[PDB]
C-alpha cells in the first residue's frame, strides 16, 4: 500500500506508485487522511476524486489504499443513530470533538466499539454444523423494540469451529469461526457491505398486504402495499409531515429508514428535532420511536458526493433489517436534490448531458433504484420472509411533472399521493387532492380484501364515481344558474359534499383521529354509501308518481340521521371498544332504513 | 508555529494569462501563497493553482504585465490563506483581500483563520426562532426575518437596492422586548460611486462601531472578489460563536461573486457549464448561504441576506434558480413601483418568508401579528383586482364595499409600503399603521383575523 | 399551426414570454367583463 | 460542449506526445 | 435461479437447508418417538445421520444424490419449523404423540402454510409468550400470565388446527389485555373477572399455575376492593376470605356479594 | 417460447447484445429449421439509452439529445433482420415495443423507429384516460404492407376502401370536436352533429373491442360498414360508385 501525492488539481489528485488499486476503491489522502475514490487507472497512477477540500495537500503526501468500494457497517448500533451519505456517526463526532462542526479528515467508526451488548447464540447449533450464508445464528438484544439478528454474510458456508456462549460482547470480539476446504472464516457482530450492490434473496415473492397509514385517504382510495413505490410532491406548505409521521407512528412497518438527500440547513434542523420527539404505544408502554428508527442527514454544504450516496446508505440499511424478516419502509426526501448532486457528479467529470443537462444515466439510476423495493423470501435457514417499502418525494419546478426526475419517477412508481397547496389554503387536512392522485397496485389487494373486508371494493367504486361526477358538474352549476338540477345531481352535489367533510377529513391533533383502524373506516364508508343508495332509490322510483319527493323532503324527514352520519368521525377506537362501535354503526343504518320507510 | 526558513525561487519558466509557471519547486504545496518580487521592484502577490511534481502553477493577483522569466523571484509562504481575526475589527473598512482602507493600521490579531472553514454539523444546529428588526415595514410587518434565516433580494439593473442595502445595514437591530448585535457588510464588484457612498453613509450615519465593512471595487483582482465573502463569514463565525453576538451578514450582487467565478474557471481550462457558469456552481454557493444558523450551547446566531440583480428580468437563470434551492424565502425590488416613484419599490404579493411563523408571536413581537400580516395581504390582492374590474366596468358602476377596496389601495401604497430612506419605524409603529389601515373596512369584512383580537385591537 | 415562425434564439424567448403574458391578461380581462355582462342579464331576466 | 471538449483533447494528445 | 442463485450458491443453499432440517427434526423429537414423521423426511435425514462432510453432501448436490429442488426443500421445511414452533411455544405442558401427528399431517395437507391461521394463532401465541420472557410483577403481568398458562394447556390438550372457541376466547381476551395501557388499572381488572365468569370451571388453576402464585393472584384481587370500603364488619368479612389458596369463582361472587353490603352502608 | 430476459438490476453494457442473441435464435429456428417466428423486443429505448450511455462513454459524435450519429445505422441491423427469404418456408415477424418520452413522437428514437419500420401502432394516453380499450389512436399509426395484403381472394373487394373512408370520416370528426370547442354546441351544422356521432359511435364499437375478443376481419368490415352507413352515400366520397351500389343498401 501507500503510493503517494503527485499533483493536485481542485479536488482531482493524482497518485503514484499505486499499483494494485482497484477501480472505485476508497482511499485516505494527506496527513488528514481525507476521503476520495479511484476514478481512472493508468499504469502505475491512480486519479482521485477527493470528497473534502484539497487545500493544503502538498507532493510527497501519503496515500492510504482501503481495500473496499463505498460500503456500509451492519451491527448492532443502527437503531436512533444519525448518520450521512458516507455513515459519519454525527451524533458522535459532536461528542467526541466538542466542536460544532464536521472535522477535515474525520475518522471515526460508525458503530462504536465500547458499548458490551447481550448476545445469545442459536441453541441447536454446535461444532460441526453446516451454516450457508443468511442464516441467523444469534441474537443480540438491542433494545426493548428491536431484537437483531445476527446472520451469516450472504457468501460464506462451512462448518461451525467454534461459536462463542451467551455473554457480553462489543462488536470486534470474534463469536462464530467456520471451516470450508481447510480455510478458517472469523465473523465478529458486524458486516461489511458495498452500497452499489443489491443484497441476495430467494426469491422476489409479488407483494399481496396492505401499508396501514393511519388516514382514510391513502388507505381507502389509493392503497399501498408491504413492499410497494410510491412518490410525493415535495413543496412548501403542503402538510408534507402527516406521510412521514404517520409511517413512523402508526404503521404496521418494523423498522424506519428516513433520508435527506441534500436538504437545506434549516429544514435538517427541524427533521432532528422533531423526530427525537415522536412517541409509540407498544404492549401497553409509551416508547420512542427511535427505538426503530434510523436518520441519514445531508445538508447542501456537505460533500457532494455524500448528498449523492445518501440514498444508497439509506437502501442498503434498509436491505439489511429486511433479511432478518422484518418490514422495513425507506422514505427518501427530496429525491430531486439527489438528482442535482448527481448532474454535478457527471459535470465534474466533464461528460456530455442530456436532456436538460442532467446525465444520460439519470433513468437507469432512478430504475435501478426504486427496483430495490419489494417483498422477498430471506436467504437463509429459519425459513423467514421481509419487505422493504420506498416513498420518494420530487420537487418539480412550480408544480410542473415534466422535470426529467419528475417524469421518470412518475413512470416508475405505482402509487402518487398529490399533495396540494390549494387544499392547505382551505384547511382541508390531509391535503390530498384525490383528483390527479393514483394508486396501481388495487388488483392485487383483492384476495386480501375479499378475505377480510367483503364488502369493501364496491365501496371505493361508489365513492370515486361520487367524487367524481361531483367534480365534472362544476359548470353545469356556474355557466347555467344551479336550479336545472335534476334530483339525482342534488342528491349527488349534497352526499359527496358529505364525503368531502366527513370522510376524506381528518384531524390529528384530536384523541380520536389520530388513527383511524380499518372497520372504522370501512363502516364508515358503508354507511355513507348506504345511505345515498336509499336516498337516490327514494327519489327515482316515485318519478313520476303525483307525490315528487325532492331533497328538500329528505333533509326534512331525516334531520338527525344526517347529523349522525357526519358525527360518526368522533367514536374513540380507545375509549370505545370495536364491536361497541360496530354495534353503534349497525344501529345507525337500521335507524336510516326505518327512518326511509316511514318516508314512503 | 512554522520555524523554518522560506525558500525563494528565481525558476519562473512560463508566463501566460495571469499565471506563472514555476518549476524544481521543492514540495509544492497546493492553494499556498507566493509573495513575486518584480525585476525592477514592485511586490505582487498570489496563490498556487495547481502543482505537479517539481512544478507549481501561480495565479497572480495583480496580473503578469512586466514579468520575465530571468529575474522575477517567488518567496513561498509555506501556508494556506489565513486571517488574523478579533473584535477591534467592528467599526473598520477593509478591502477584499482584507487590508485596511481607512487610514488605520492592521489588524492585531485574536487569532487567525482558515479562510475556508469547516461545515457546521448538521446536528448541532438549532431551529430560528426570534426576530431580526430591519425598520423597514414592507419587510418588518409583512416578510418577517427571523434570527438564523437566509433570505435573499430580488432585483435588476438601475432599481435602488443598493440604497435599500444600505438602509438594512444602518438600522437592524434586535426588537426591544418591554444589544450584543454585529453587522458584517461585504460589497462585491461595486463602482467607485457605490463604495463612496456605502464608505460615507455608514460613517457620518453614528454606526460605524458595531459594523465591519468589507469593500471590494469592480476594478479590483477578480481573485479578490473569490475571497471577500470568506473572510466576511469567517469575521461573522468568529463574532457569533465565539463571542456570542448576534450577527447579520449583507453581501451586495452574489451575481459579481458568479462572473469572478466563471473567470477563475476558465482560467483552469474548464469547459463552460450550463449557460456560462461551471457545473459546480450550486456546492460553491451553498458552502456561502451555509455558514449561517443557530447553533447549540452558543447564545450567537447568524443572519445571512444575499443580494442579486437578475439579469434580463428572469427568475430561471442559473443565479436565481439555484440561491431558490438554498434559501428560505425572497424579496423582490419591483420596477412597476420603481417608476411609480415608491420607495422602497418592495412587490409584497410575490415576496416570502419562510420561517415567519417562526420570528413573530406573543413573547417575540407581538400578539396581533400574524392576523394583521394575513389581512394586509389579503386585502392588497383583493384591491388590485379590484382596480382590475374598475377599468373594464367603469368606476360609477362599482359597488361600496369595492370602493374600500380602492382607497386601501393607496393608502397601503403611499402609507405602509412608501417609508422614507431615513426613517426607522420599530415594528410596533408597523403593526400600528396596519391597523390604522386596516379600520378602513367594518370589523365585519376582516375575515382572516379572529374576534378574539378584533376586540383588543380594532376599537382604537 | 402547431407553431409560430420564429427562429430560435434568447431574444425570440423573451419576446415569446412577453406575448404570452400579454395574452393572458387580456383573458382575465375579457373573462370579468363576461361575467359583469351576465349578471346584467340574470337581472334584467327576473325582472 | 462538444466541440470544446475536441480542442482541449487535441492539446492534451499533443503536450504528452511532445 | 430467476436472477442471483449461482450454482455455488445454489447448491451451498440447499446443503444448509438439509442441516437445518436435520436441526429441527433433532430437536423435535430427541428420542425418536415419531416414526412415521422421521420416515417421511428419510432422504433428507440421511445425509446427515451418517458424517458426510460440508463438500461431500455439496457434491451430492451438484451430481444429484441428494434432494435439489430448493423449493421443494422449502415447503417441506416449513412445516417441520412450524410443528417445532407449536411444540416449543407450549413448553412447561406437553403434548402426546397422536395430536402431534394429527396436527403435522393437517398441516402437511395446507394449500399455503405462511397464509394459513394455524400460522396466525402461532404468531398470537408467541407474541403473549414473548412479552413475559422478562416482565415485571403487576396485576395485568400477573393477569396475563395466568391466562397464557390456561391458553397454553387448553392448545395442549385440544390443539391449534381445528376450531376450539374456548381457545379463540382466551386468544382474543389475551391479546386485547396485552395492548391496554398500564395506567387504566379499573379496566384490567374488569377484564380479569369478565373473563373469570365466562369460563365453565371454578378452579382453573387446578395444577396449570403453581400455588405460590395462585396465592399472589387471590391476594391482588383481595386489595382491589379494600380501597371501596366503607364499614368495619365488612371489614373483617373481607380480610376473612384472605387464607384462601384456590382462586374460585365463588371467591369473585363472595367480593362483588360483600361489596353488595358495602353499597349498602350508605344512604 | 424462448425468453431472453435482462432486468432492471442488470448489467446496462449487456443490454447491447440481448437483442442480438434472440434474433440469431430466430434466424436459425425461421430460415434453417423452416419455421415461423414472431419475436417480441421489449423497450427498445432502454437498449437505446444503454447505447447512448456507452456512445457518450468513449465521446463520440452525437445527433439529436445526445443520442449517437450512428443511431439509425445501428438500429437498423436490428430491425433489418424480419421478413421471407426465396426457397425456404419461414418467416420473422418483429414487434419492437416502445416508450416515447414525454408522448413526443418527435423525440429521436420514436423518430429513426419511423424510418426503419414499416408501419407502426400508436397507444394513444387520450383514450386511456376514458377507459377505452384497446386505446389504439389511428390516425398516427401505419403500416407499410397493408394494400398488398388486402383484397380481392385475400380478404374481401371492399377492404381498402371502407378503410380510406373511415379514416377521412374520423379526421373530419375530430376537426369539428375541436371547432365546437370555440364555436359552441349551437353553432355547428346538419352534418358537423353526423361526424360528431360518427366519431363517438366508432371510438366505442369499433375501437374498444375487450380484453378476450377474437373478431373475424370480416366482422371487423361489417362493423366499418354498420358505423359508414351514418352519412347519405354522397358525403363518402372516398368509395367508388360501383362498391356503394354493392355494399352501402343492405
Amino acid at each position: 500500500t501507500f503510493g503517494y501525492v503527485h499533483g493536485v488539481s481542485g479536488p482531482v489528485v493524482t497518485a503514484c506508485d499505486m499499483a494494485g488499486a482497484a477501480m472505485y476503491e476508497l482511499v485516505r489522502v494527506g496527513h488528514s487522511e481525507l476521503v476520495g475514490e479511484i476514478i481512472r487507472l493508468e499504469g502505475d497512477m491512480a486519479t482521485i476524486q477527493v470528497y473534502e477540500e484539497t487545500s493544503g495537500v502538498s507532493v510527497g503526501d501519503p496515500v492510504l489504499r482501503t481495500g473496499k468500494p463505498l460500503s456500509v457497517e451492519l451491527g448492532p448500533g443502527i437503531m436512533g443513530a444519525i448518520f450521512d451519505g458516507i455513515q459519519r456517526p454525527l451524533s458522535d463526532i459532536s461528542s467526541q470533538t466538542q466542536s460544532i462542526y464536521i472535522p477535515r479528515g474525520v475518522n471515526v467508526s460508525a458503530l462504536s466499539r465500547d458499548i458490551k451488548w447481550d448476545f445469545t447464540p442459536c441453541k441447536n447449533l454446535r461444532v460441526g454444523s453446516h451454516i450457508t450464508g443468511g442464516d441467523i445464528y444469534g441474537i443480540v438484544s438491542e433494545n426493548s423494540l428491536i431484537k437483531h439478528k445476527i446472520m451469516l454474510p450472504p457468501r460464506n458456508r462451512g462448518t461451525v469451529t467454534y461459536i462463542a456462549p451467551p455473554g457480553n460482547y462489543d462488536t470486534s470480539d470474534v463469536v462464530l469461526e467456520l471451516e470450508f476446504e481447510g480455510v478458517k472464516e472469523k465473523f465478529t457482530m458486524v458486516q461489511v457491505w458495498p452500497v452499489r450492490q443489491v443484497r441476495p434473496v430467494t426469491e422476489k415473492l409479488p407483494a399481496n398486504h396492505p401499508l396501514l397509514t393511519g388516514q382514510r385517504v391513502l388507505d381507502a382510495l389509493f392503497p399501498c402495499v408491504q413492499g410497494g413505490t410510491t412518490a410525493i410532491p415535495g413543496a412548501f406548505g403542503c402538510g408534507k409531515t402527516v406521510i412521514s409521521q404517520s409511517l413512523s407512528k402508526y404503521s404496521n412497518s418494523d423498522v424506519i429508514i428516513y433520508v435527506g438527500c441534500g436538504e437545506r440547513g434549516n429544514e435538517m434542523s427541524e427533521v432532528l428535532r422533531d423526530f427525537p420527539e415522536l412517541t409509540m404505544e407498544v404492549d401497553g408502554k409509551v416508547e420512542s420511536i427511535m427505538k426503530r428508527t434510523a436518520l441519514v442527514a445531508n445538508t447542501s454544504n456537505m460533500p457532494v458526493a455524500a448528498r449523492e450516496a445518501s440514498i444508497y446508505t439509506g437502501i442498503t440499511l434498509s436491505e439489511y433489517f429486511r433479511d432478518m424478516g422484518y418490514h422495513v419502509s425507506m422514505m427518501a426526501d427530496s429525491t430531486s436534490r439527489w438528482a442535482e448532486a448527481l448532474r454535478e457528479i457527471s459535470g465534474r467529470l466533464a461528460e456530455m448531458p442530456a436532456d436538460s443537462g442532467y446525465p444520460a444515466y439519470l433513468g437507469a439510476r432512478l430504475a435501478s433504484f426504486y427496483e430495490r423495493a419489494g417483498r422477498v423470501k430471506c436467504l437463509g435457514n429459519p425459513e423467514r420472509e421481509g419487505s422493504v417499502s420506498i416513498v420518494g418525494a420530487v420537487s418539480p419546478p412550480g408544480g410542473d411533472f415534466s422535470d426529467p426526475v419528475t417524469s421518470a419517477t412518475l413512470g416508475i412508481v405505482q402509487v402518487f399521493w398529490g399533495l396540494d397547496k390549494k387544499l392547505a389554503q382551505r384547511k382541508h387536512f390531509p391535503s390530498v387532492n384525490w383528483l390527479i392522485s393514483y394508486s396501481k397496485y388495487m388488483r392485487a389487494l383483492d384476495e386480501y380484501y375479499d378475505k377480510h373486508f367483503t364488502e369493501f371494493v364496491p365501496l371505493r367504486t361508489k365513492a370515486k364515481e361520487i367524487l367524481q361526477e361531483e367534480e365534472d358538474l362544476a359548470e353545469i352549476v356556474q355557466l347555467v344558474g344551479k336550479a336545472s338540477l335534476a334530483e339525482t345531481d342534488k342528491i349527488t352535489l349534497e352526499v359527496a359534499k358529505l364525503i368531502k367533510d366527513d370522510f376524506l377529513q381528518q384531524n390529528g391533533y384530536t384523541p380520536y383521529d389520530r388513527f383511524c383502524p380499518f372497520y372504522k373506516t370501512v363502516g364508515m364508508l358503508s354507511n355513507m354509501i348506504a345511505f345515498y343508495d336509499m336516498a337516490r332509490r327514494a327519489v327515482e322510483t316515485t318519478a313520476q308518481s303525483d307525490n315528487k319527493i325532492t331533497w328538500s323532503i329528505i333533509r326534512e324527514h331525516m334531520g338527525d340521521i344526517l347529523y349522525k352520519l357526519s358525527s360518526m368521525k368522533f367514536k374513540d377506537p380507545l375509549k370505545d371498544g370495536e364491536a361497541k362501535i360496530k354495534s353503534d354503526y349497525a344501529q345507525l343504518l337500521e335507524d336510516m332504513q326505518n327512518a326511509f320507510r316511514s318516508l314512503e | 508555529y512554522l520555524s523554518q526558513p522560506r525558500l525563494t525561487y528565481k525558476t519562473v519558466s512560463g508566463v501566460n494569462g495571469p499565471l506563472v509557471i514555476l518549476d524544481h519547486v521543492k514540495f509544492p504545496r497546493y492553494a499556498e501563497i507566493v509573495h513575486l518580487t518584480l525585476p525592477d521592484g514592485t511586490k505582487r502577490s498570489g496563490q498556487v493553482l495547481e502543482v505537479s511534481g517539481s512544478k507549481a502553477v501561480v495565479q497572480v493577483f495583480e496580473g503578469t504585465s512586466g514579468i520575465d522569466a530571468k529575474k522575477t523571484s517567488c518567496e513561498f509562504t509555506g501556508d494556506i490563506l489565513r486571517t488574523p481575526v478579533s473584535e477591534d475589527m467592528l467599526g473598520r473598512v477593509f478591502n477584499g483581500s482584507g487590508k485596511p482602507i481607512d487610514r488605520g493600521p492592521v489588524v492585531l490579531a485574536e487569532d487567525f483563520l482558515d479562510i475556508m472553514g469547516q461545515p457546521i454539523n448538521p446536528q448541532c444546529r438549532i431551529y430560528p426562532e426570534e426576530m431580526i428588526q430591519t425598520g423597514i415595514s414592507a419587510i418588518d410587518g409583512m416578510n418577517s426575518i427571523a434570527r438564523g434565516q437566509k433570505i435573499p433580494i430580488f432585483s435588476a439593473a438601475g432599481l435602488p437596492h443598493n440604497e435599500i442595502a444600505a438602509q438594512i445595514c444602518r438600522q437592524a437591530g434586535l426588537v426591544k422586548k418591554s444589544e450584543n448585535f454585529a453587522i458584517v457588510f461585504a460589497a462585491m464588484g461595486v463602482n467607485m460611486e457605490t463604495a463612496r457612498f456605502f464608505k460615507s453613509d455608514f460613517e457620518e450615519n453614528g454606526s460605524m462601531d458595531n459594523v465591519c465593512l468589507f469593500l471590494n471595487l469592480a476594478n479590483d483582482p477578480t481573485i479578490e472578489r473569490i475571497i471577500t465573502p470568506r473572510l466576511a463569514l469567517t469575521t461573522a463565525e468568529f463574532l457569533a460563536y465565539q463571542c456570542e453576538k448576534h450577527v447579520l451578514v449583507i453581501l451586495t450582487d452574489m451575481s459579481s461573486y458568479a462572473e469572478a467565478l466563471r473567470e477563475v474557471s476558465a482560467a483552469r481550462e474548464e469547459v463552460p457549464g450550463r449557460r456560462g457558469f461551471p457545473g459546480y456552481m450550486y456546492t460553491d454557493l451553498a458552502t456561502i448561504y451555509e455558514r449561517a444558523g443557530r447553533v447549540e450551547g452558543r447564545n450567537g446566531s447568524i443572519t445571512q441576506i444575499p443580494i442579486l440583480t437578475m439579469p434580463n428580468d428572469d427568475i430561471t437563470h442559473p443565479i436565481p434558480d439555484l440561491t431558490g434551492y438554498i434559501t428560505e424565502g425572497q424579496i423582490y425590488v419591483d420596477r412597476q413601483l420603481h417608476n411609480r416613484q415608491i420607495y422602497p419599490p418592495i412587490n409584497v404579493l410575490p415576496s416570502l418568508s419562510r420561517l415567519m411563523k417562526s420570528a413573530i408571536g406573543e413573547g417575540m413581537t407581538r400578539k396581533d401579528h400574524a392576523d394583521v400580516s394575513n389581512q394586509l395581504y389579503a386585502c392588497y390582492a383583493i384591491g388590485k383586482d379590484v382596480q382590475a374590474m374598475k377599468a373594464v366596468v367603469g368606476e360609477e358602476a362599482l359597488t361600496s364595499d369595492d370602493l374600500l377596496y380602492l382607497e386601501f389601495l393607496q393608502k397601503f401604497e403611499r402609507n405602509f409600503i412608501a417609508q422614507g430612506p431615513y426613517e426607522n419605524r420599530t415594528v410596533f409603529e408597523t403593526l400600528d399603521i396596519g391597523w390604522q389601515l386596516l379600520r378602513i373596512f367594518p370589523k365585519e369584512m376582516l375575515k382572516r383575523i379572529p374576534q378574539s383580537t378584533l376586540s383588543e385591537f380594532y376599537p382604537r | 399551426k402547431d407553431r409560430i415562425e420564429i427562429f430560435p434564439s434568447r431574444m425570440a424567448q423573451t419576446i415569446m414570454k412577453a406575448r404570452l403574458k400579454g395574452a393572458q391578461t387580456g383573458r382575465n380581462l375579457l373573462k370579468k367583463k363576461s361575467d359583469a355582462l351576465t349578471l346584467r342579464f340574470r337581472q334584467i331576466l327576473k325582472k | 460542449f462538444y466541440r470544446l471538449k475536441k480542442i482541449q483533447e487535441k492539446k492534451k494528445i499533443l503536450k504528452e506526445k511532445s | 435461479k430467476m436472477g442471483g442463485l449461482t450454482s455455488e450458491q445454489y447448491h451451498s443453499q440447499v446443503v444448509g437447508k438439509i442441516g437445518y432440517i436435520a436441526r429441527c427434526m433433532q430437536t423435535i423429537d430427541p428420542e425418536n418417538n415419531l416414526k412415521k414423521i422421521r420416515e417421511d423426511y428419510q432422504d433428507v435425514l440421511i445425509w446427515a445421520e451418517k458424517n458426510y462432510r460440508f463438500e461431500e453432501i455439496l457434491e451430492a448436490s451438484k451430481s444429484g444424490k441428494c434432494p435439489n429442488d430448493l423449493d421443494a426443500l422449502s415447503r417441506r421445511s416449513l412445516i417441520l419449523q412450524e410443528l417445532l414452533r407449536l411444540v416449543s411455544s407450549i413448553s412447561p405442558f406437553k403434548m402426546k404423540l397422536d395430536l402431534i401427528e394429527s396436527q403435522y399431517e393437517k398441516m402437511k395437507q395446507h394449500v399455503n402454510l405462511w397464509k394459513s391461521d394455524y400460522h396466525v394463532k402461532l404468531n398470537q401465541l408467541n407474541q403473549l409468550t414473548d412479552y413475559l420472557k422478562n416482565a415485571a410483577p403487576t396485576p395485568k403481568n400477573n393477569f396475563l400470565r395466568a391466562m397464557t398458562s390456561v391458553l397454553q394447556m387448553q392448545i395442549a390438550q385440544y390443539g391449534i388446527t381445528e376450531d376450539n372457541e374456548g381457545i379463540n376466547q382466551l386468544f382474543k381476551l389475551g391479546l386485547h389485555l396485552l395492548a391496554m395501557a398500564n395506567e387504566k388499572i379499573d379496566e384490567q381488572y374488569h377484564l380479569f373477572k369478565g373473563y373469570v365468569k365466562d369460563q365453565p370451571e371454578e378452579s382453573p388453576f387446578e395444577g396449570i399455575l403453581p400455588a405460590e402464585d395462585q396465592k399472589i393472584l387471590v391476594k391482588t384481587m383481595i386489595d382491589y376492593a379494600m380501597p371501596k370500603l366503607s364499614s368495619k364488619v365488612l371489614q373483617d368479612k373481607l380480610s376473612a376470605l384472605s387464607s384462601s389458596d384456590v382462586l374460585t369463582k365463588t371467591l369473585l361472587d363472595s367480593i362483588d356479594r360483600i361489596v353488595k353490603e358495602n353499597e349498602k352502608l350508605n344512604a
